[PDB]
């Protein structure tokens, strides 16, 4: 849509230059050898690998030299949003099954009150495993009519 | 149950006369509580004496005090966050610090990193210390009832002990080794060549050298001939022209005398050996002419009751921390502190905000008294009687002050708005206009600067450079104190000061005073001391405890407090505040300013408020830019606020119902009922994000702007 | 944060794809898409090119106007 | 002045009777429960709405209930 | 002792190790694969 790829961006390179001049500017305070210009020179390295990773990776730059993410869905861009979204549903779906499940498990008790301010850890331990499996547990539960009270 | 009770867990959590009936018990729990907190102090001058000795530029600093910015504290190169390592000078990098801890180790004769590691280290075991003291004399040597209410011997002590030897050791120790190494320090002489402070103990020539007087040993003291210490107990007055502060030998002779004052002054009570004076026998037989009776029944009250004197102290000494705050600016006691004005700017913004909370907590235990310890029956007073039997004619009379004084102060302000919109500059109360001089404290100025040389002989110059007749103070290019001029526009902002305070007092004194009984509600002390309502009749009744008056009294001590800060910056960076060329013209930061602009409150929009914040806007991608990040923070949290205070509890209840539906739907409803916040605690949250967001804007404002200037 | 930390080129952008390809199929050819009345040989070009499309085509990309703005992040 | 109602399910533990501040209700025999007695208001024109009562009662939903309406002199609390 | 265990298991206490260590872990990643944008697998 306009854009053009990171690694021939002229105002991608203008930045990056430009954050190296301002980095080395600094430099030329301190002795060559001392703690804060050693510090220091790590700092350059790190940014010029920077550059060099968003380059490689086929980022998109406009006119500001900046990195766009798409996020339509083309399978050249899966790993802006769509890799990431499916390992975050994947860590809140086990979360969220993990917290069900122990609220289940004490709710037969006499005073289950008690059980959600002195947390239960040997009882809490067993069911953490248990949510490795949950999206097959939850397609399972759903079928049987369990998921819904 | 339900979720009030962990709100309730953490109110009560130190309300030991709620827990039990027994004075004992709470007298014991509150020496315990002090001992902790004595701990939780000693451990964190720990922290900030061992940060300065491993993570500081100190020594660096103390090579060359005006160039170099102090620092103590660095930051982990983790998520790029290593840019707030700046480059404060001296080969060092790292967050510059304006806590005037500096100024205060080398006032001390500090002068190397070994010895704050051993004051850390002693600090550390002192923290320790405490805490097992306080563990001890809970659980195991807890004191009796008698013990605590002792009080003759108790101010004894406090006074000839705690502060009449305190005083005298810090004079011993300033004699000793703060005035030798400062005279060093001052003659040029490099740190590392400097002798070692107990040389000075142990060799006797090396004094002598410096002061004749130290070779003739204690013989003069004993004898009378109190002139020969005159070398280093002297009463010259004024600011040292090398530093910038009060000479260390005024200091020295004025320590001695408070320590001898004070030790004369501890032996007045009546103890075991019956010499001094009973306070029940000094409060009983006074009866002068108006009183009549006289403060019979003061005694029992004092001894009987933790929060009257709590009341007490806390007024004392939020008055004590407003006149520490107002007298450090004028009369500098460190050196290099003048000069370095991030610092002078941080030290009175803080101690004003202690002092006005200090404040609102003593009204507010004095509320908390009258509503529980009071007792016409079995400690009958009479003054507090004959105030409670006229407090109508108190409020109306303080209610109508505020009107004339808010109207002749503000309307000032409006009238002179209007009549510059209008195109009319000749109708404004201005000095070209119509002036409105403050007289009066021009003739105190003039008054203090003539007193040396005729009421005071001794004198060798005035004590502060602010009452004009002086002379230019500087260091190192920079302008340390000069003589302040008062014009009309300090004519108003006085009376603004005094209108918001007048208003404070009103709301503050009136809910003390109707704390137990009004007109609407007779029964209003049944209720108790914190209660939201009693309900929507007699037209509604919403906020009528004395808890909803310490509420609605926070919201102006603030805006009485920020008023005095925004005073105090805006007159020191245009009339004090500068830079001083080879040939001796001074040129303030923004140049005068203060005198035309600060008569409309356009003057202060424009003028104070935009022109002023450019710094902390454009701090982003600098080492300051963690203000520019506050700034932005401080904002959201004080909009934030504004849910809770514009609100009710009935909608978020209903809105939980809601949402408890939605949750029971799945099986993963809680046992533990949700409930929406109670009706004093949603008025507790929104003051407390209000203030924090205030403070914390002005705070950054300040911080950032006047470190990059 | 990102910005205040001094590196611009870490924000999350995300271009507005979805109004993009409206736009585009209005008509507007700075974005490249190339659907509907942007396409020459679309049957929604053909139907109406001799009728309103050149004074609306004109009038759309004369970008010193308020007609259908450029957008991004 | 306000307008204060008492239903039927009513149990007679008295203790709306002791809440109010200004002597509106009392208590009066009645064989519909237990205690064999029921709340009355005879007279709700010293009401002042202050809804004590309410907080009181402890049935499902309040046995006692107070409407307000117009505001006299005497339900304003006014004493100048 | 058992009280030494039961006050251990308070919530408040379990939630501030639970996040200390949550904190503790996403440093770590954060050192370990810092400027990250895109996953590059
Ligand atoms: C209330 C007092 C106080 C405060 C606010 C701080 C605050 C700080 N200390 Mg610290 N410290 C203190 C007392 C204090 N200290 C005392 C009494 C000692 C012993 C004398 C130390 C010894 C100490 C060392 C040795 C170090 C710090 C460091 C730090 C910084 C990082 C803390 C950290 O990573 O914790 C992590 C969380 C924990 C629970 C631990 C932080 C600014 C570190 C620093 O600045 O490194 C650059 C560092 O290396 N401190
Ligand atoms: C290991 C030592 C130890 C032990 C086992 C106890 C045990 C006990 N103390 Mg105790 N106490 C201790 C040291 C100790 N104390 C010390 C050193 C002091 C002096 C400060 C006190 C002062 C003290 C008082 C005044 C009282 C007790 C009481 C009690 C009993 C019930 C309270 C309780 O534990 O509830 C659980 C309480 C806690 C877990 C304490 C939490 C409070 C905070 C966390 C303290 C930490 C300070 C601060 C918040 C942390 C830094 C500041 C900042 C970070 C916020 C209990 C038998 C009470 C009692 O017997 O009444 C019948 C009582 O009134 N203690
Ligand atoms: C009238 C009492 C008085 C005064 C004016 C001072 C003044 C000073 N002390 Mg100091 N001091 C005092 C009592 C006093 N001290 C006592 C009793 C002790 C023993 C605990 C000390 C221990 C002490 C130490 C250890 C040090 C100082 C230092 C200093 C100087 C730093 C400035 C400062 O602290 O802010 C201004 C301070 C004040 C305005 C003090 C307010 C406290 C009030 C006056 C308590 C006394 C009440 C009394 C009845 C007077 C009522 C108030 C008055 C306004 C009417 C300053 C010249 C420091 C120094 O020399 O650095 C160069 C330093 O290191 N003092
Ligand atoms: C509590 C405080 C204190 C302490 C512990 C000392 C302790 C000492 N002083 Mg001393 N001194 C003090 C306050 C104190 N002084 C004050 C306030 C003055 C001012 C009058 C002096 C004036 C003074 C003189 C003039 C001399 C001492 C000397 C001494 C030492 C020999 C005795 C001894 C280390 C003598 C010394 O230097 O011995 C080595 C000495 O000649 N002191
Ligand atoms: C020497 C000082 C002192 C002492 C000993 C006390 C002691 C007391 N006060 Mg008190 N008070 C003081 C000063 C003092 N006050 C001042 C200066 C004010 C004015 C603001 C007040 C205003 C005040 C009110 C309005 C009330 C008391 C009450 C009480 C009593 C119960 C306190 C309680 O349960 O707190 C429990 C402790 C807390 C609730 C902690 C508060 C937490 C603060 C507000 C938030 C801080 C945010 C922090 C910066 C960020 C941390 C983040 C972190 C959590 C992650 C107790 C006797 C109460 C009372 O007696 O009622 C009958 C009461 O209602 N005080
Ligand atoms: C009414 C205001 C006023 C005030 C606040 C002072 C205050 C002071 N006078 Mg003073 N004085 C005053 C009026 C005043 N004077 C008048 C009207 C006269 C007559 C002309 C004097 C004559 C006078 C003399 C002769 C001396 C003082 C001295 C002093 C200082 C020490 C006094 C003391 O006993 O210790 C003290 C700062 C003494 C001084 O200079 O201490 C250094 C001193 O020797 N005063
Ligand atoms: C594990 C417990 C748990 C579970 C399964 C859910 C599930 C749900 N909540 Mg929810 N919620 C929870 C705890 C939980 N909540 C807590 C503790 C709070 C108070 C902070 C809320 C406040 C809340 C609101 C205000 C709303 C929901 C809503 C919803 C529904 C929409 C989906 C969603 O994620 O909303 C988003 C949920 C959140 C943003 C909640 C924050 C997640 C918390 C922090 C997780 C806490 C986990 C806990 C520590 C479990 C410990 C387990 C351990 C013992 C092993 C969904 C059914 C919405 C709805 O459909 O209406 C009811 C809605 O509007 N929740
Ligand atoms: C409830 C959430 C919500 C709401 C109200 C809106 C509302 C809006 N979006 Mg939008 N959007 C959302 C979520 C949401 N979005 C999400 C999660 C994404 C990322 C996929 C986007 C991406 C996006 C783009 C790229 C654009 C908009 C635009 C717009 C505006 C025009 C209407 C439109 O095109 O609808 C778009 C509606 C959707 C895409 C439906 C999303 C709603 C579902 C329920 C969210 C479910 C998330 C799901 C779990 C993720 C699965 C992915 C996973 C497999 C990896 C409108 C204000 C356009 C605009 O004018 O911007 C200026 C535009 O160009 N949105
Ligand atoms: C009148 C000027 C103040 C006179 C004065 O001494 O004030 C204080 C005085 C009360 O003094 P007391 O009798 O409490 O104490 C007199 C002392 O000499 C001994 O305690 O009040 C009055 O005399 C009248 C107050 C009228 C209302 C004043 C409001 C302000
Ligand atoms: C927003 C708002 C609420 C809602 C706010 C509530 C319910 C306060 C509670 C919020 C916190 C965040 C609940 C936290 C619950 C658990 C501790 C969450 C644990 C899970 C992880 C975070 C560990 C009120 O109840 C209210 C009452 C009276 C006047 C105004 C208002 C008001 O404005
Ligand atoms: S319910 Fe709210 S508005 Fe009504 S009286 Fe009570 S506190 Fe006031
Ligand atoms: S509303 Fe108040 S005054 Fe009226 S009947 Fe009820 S308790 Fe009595
Ligand atoms: S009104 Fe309520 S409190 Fe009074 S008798 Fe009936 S049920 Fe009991």
């Amino acid at each position: 849509s306009g854009l053009t790829p990171c690694k021939d961006s002229k105002q991608f390179a203008k930045r990056e230059k430009q954050q190296i001049k301002k980095l080395e500017s600094s430099l030329k305070l301190y002795a060559p050898e001392s703690a804060p210009a050693l510090a220091l020179n790590a700092q350059i390295e790190k940014t010029k690998r920077r550059f060099d990773n968003y380059g490689k990776y086929g980022l998109l730059c406009g006119s500001d030299g900046l990195p766009h993410l798409i996020v339509n869905g083309d399978q050249r861009h899966w790993g802006e949003f769509i890799t990431p979204g499916i390992l975050f549903l994947y860590i809140a779906g086990w979360i969220g099954w993990v917290g069900r499940s122990y609220l289940i498990a004490i709710s037969g008790e006499k005073k289950p009150a008690m059980k959600e301010i002195i947390i239960d850890v040997p009882l809490a331990s067993r069911i953490i495993f248990r949510g490795f499996i949950w999206p097959v547990a939850a397609y399972r539960e759903f079928l049987n009519g369990d998921l819904i009270a | 149950d339900t979720t009030t009770w962990i709100w309730n867990l953490h109110a009560d959590a130190h309300d030991f006369d709620s827990h039990t009936s027994d004075l004992e018990e709470i007298s014991r729990k509150v020496f315990s509580a002090h001992f902790g907190q004595l701990s939780i102090i000693f451990l964190w001058l720990s922290g900030m004496y061992f940060h300065g000795a491993r993570f500081s530029n100190y020594e660096a600093w103390l090579s060359d005090p005006t160039h170099i910015g102090p620092s103590a504290q660095v930051v982990w190169p983790i998520v790029g966050q290593e840019i707030l390592n700046g480059d404060v000078g001296g080969g060092f990098r790292g967050i510059q610090i304006t806590s005037g801890f500096f100024q205060i180790w080398r006032a001390s004769g500090i002068t190397s990193e070994l010895q704050l590691y051993c004051t850390a280290i002693g600090a550390l075991v002192f923290a320790a210390l405490m805490l097992f003291a306080g563990w001890f004399h809970y659980h195991k040597a807890a004191p009796k009832l008698a013990w605590f209410q002792d009080v003759e011997s108790m101010l004894n002590h406090h006074l000839a002990g705690l502060l009449g030897l305190g005083s005298l050791s810090w004079a011993g120790h300033q004699v000793h080794v703060s005035l030798p190494i400062n005279q060093f320090l001052n003659a040029g002489v490099d740190p590392k060549e400097i002798p070692l402070p107990h040389e000075f103990i142990l060799n006797r020539d090396l004094l002598a050298q410096l002061y004749p007087s130290f070779a003739e040993g204690a013989t003069p003291f004993f004898t009378l001939n109190w002139s020969k210490y005159s070398e280093f107990l002297t009463f010259r007055g004024g600011l040292d022209p090398v530093t910038g502060g009060l000479w260390l030998t005024d200091i020295a002779h004025h320590h001695l005398a408070i320590a001898i004052l004070f030790l004369i002054a501890g032996h007045m009570y009546r103890t075991n050996w019956g010499i001094g004076h009973g306070i029940k026998d000094i409060l009983e037989a006074h009866k002068g002419p108006f009183t009549g009776q006289g403060h019979k029944g003061l005694y029992e009250i004092l001894t009987t009751s933790w929060h009257a004197q709590l009341s007490l102290n806390l007024a004392m000494l939020g008055s004590l921390t407003i006149i520490v705050a107002h007298h450090m600016y004028s009369m500098p006691p460190y050196p290099y502190l003048a000069t370095d004005y991030a610092t002078q700017l941080s030290l009175f913004t803080h101690h004003m905000w202690i002092g006005g909370f200090l404040i609102v907590g003593a009204a507010a235990h004095a509320a908390i008294f009258m509503v529980r310890d009071y007792d016409p029956t079995n400690r009958y007073n009479d003054l507090l009687d004959r105030v409670l039997r006229h407090r109508d004619a108190i409020i109306s009379h303080l209610n109508w002050v505020c009107i004339f004084l808010g109207f002749h102060s503000f309307g000032l302000y409006i009238h002179n708005d209007t009549m510059s919109a209008l195109g009319r500059p000749q109708d404004m109360f201005s000095d070209t206009a119509i002036q409105l001089q403050p007289v009066f404290a021009q003739w105190i100025q003039n008054t203090h600067a003539l007193a040396p040389g005729v009421t005071a002989p001794g004198e060798t110059a005035s004590t502060s450079l602010t009452w004009g007749g002086g002379e230019l103070v500087a260091v190192g290019g920079k302008v340390a104190l000069l003589p302040i001029p008062l014009g009309t526009a300090d004519f108003l902002v006085h009376h603004i000061h005094a209108f918001t305070i007048h208003v404070t007092v009103l709301i503050l004194l009136k809910g003390v005073l109707f704390a137990r009984s009004s007109r609407l509600i007779p029964d209003k002390a049944n209720l108790g001391f914190r209660f939201p309502c009693d309900g929507p009749g007699r037209g509604g009744t919403c906020q009528v405890s004395a808890w909803d008056h310490v509420f609605l009294g926070l919201f102006w001590m603030y805006n009485a407090i920020s008023v005095v800060i925004f005073h105090f910056s805006w007159k020191m960076q245009s009339d004090v505040w500068g830079s001083i060329s080879d040939q001796g013209v001074v040129t303030h930061i923004t140049g005068g300013n203060f005198a035309q602009s600060s008569i409309t409150i356009n003057g202060w929009l424009r003028d104070f408020l935009w022109a002023q914040a450019s710094q902390v806007i454009q701090s982003y991608g600098s080492s300051l830019s963690a203000y520019g990040l506050f700034f932005l923070g401080a904002h959201f949290v004080w909009a934030f606020s504004l849910m809770f205070l514009f609100s009710g509890r009935g909608y978020w209840q209903e809105l939980i119902e809601s949402i408890v539906w939605a949750h029971n739907k799945l099986k993963v409803a809680p046992a533990t009922q949700p409930r929406a916040l109670s009706i004093i605690q949603g008025r507790a949250v929104g003051v407390t994000h209000y203030l924090l967001g205030g403070i914390a804007t002005t705070w950054a404002f300040f911080l950032a702007r006047i470190i990059a200037v | 944060v990102m910005l205040a930390f001094g590196t611009p080129e870490k924000q999350i952008l995300i271009e507005p794809i979805f109004a993009q390809w409206i736009q585009s199929a209005h008509g507007k050819t700075s974005y490249g898409f190339d659907v509907l009345l942007s396409s020459t040989s679309g049957p929604a070009f053909n139907a109406g090119r001799s009728i309103w499309l050149p004074g609306w085509l004109n009038a759309i990309n004369e970008n010193s106007n308020s007609l259908f703005l450029t957008i991004g992040p | 002045s306000h307008s204060v109602k008492i239903y039927d399910t009513c149990i007679g533990c008295t203790q709306c009777v002791r809440a109010c501040p200004t002597d509106v209700l009392e208590m009066i025999p009645w064989d519909g429960c237990k205690a064999k007695q029921i709340a009355s208001a005879p007279r709700t024109e010293d009401c002042v709405g202050c809804k004590r009562c309410e907080s009181a009662c402890p049935t499902d939903f309040l046995s006692v209930r107070v409407y307000l309406w117009h505001e006299t002199t005497r339900s304003m609390g006014l004493a100048y | 002792m058992r009280d030494l265990k039961t006050y251990l298991s308070v919530a408040p206490v379990l939630s501030t190790l639970w996040f200390g260590s949550l904190a503790g872990l996403l440093i770590e990643i954060n050192r370990l694969f810092p400027d990250a944008l895109t996953f590059p697998f």
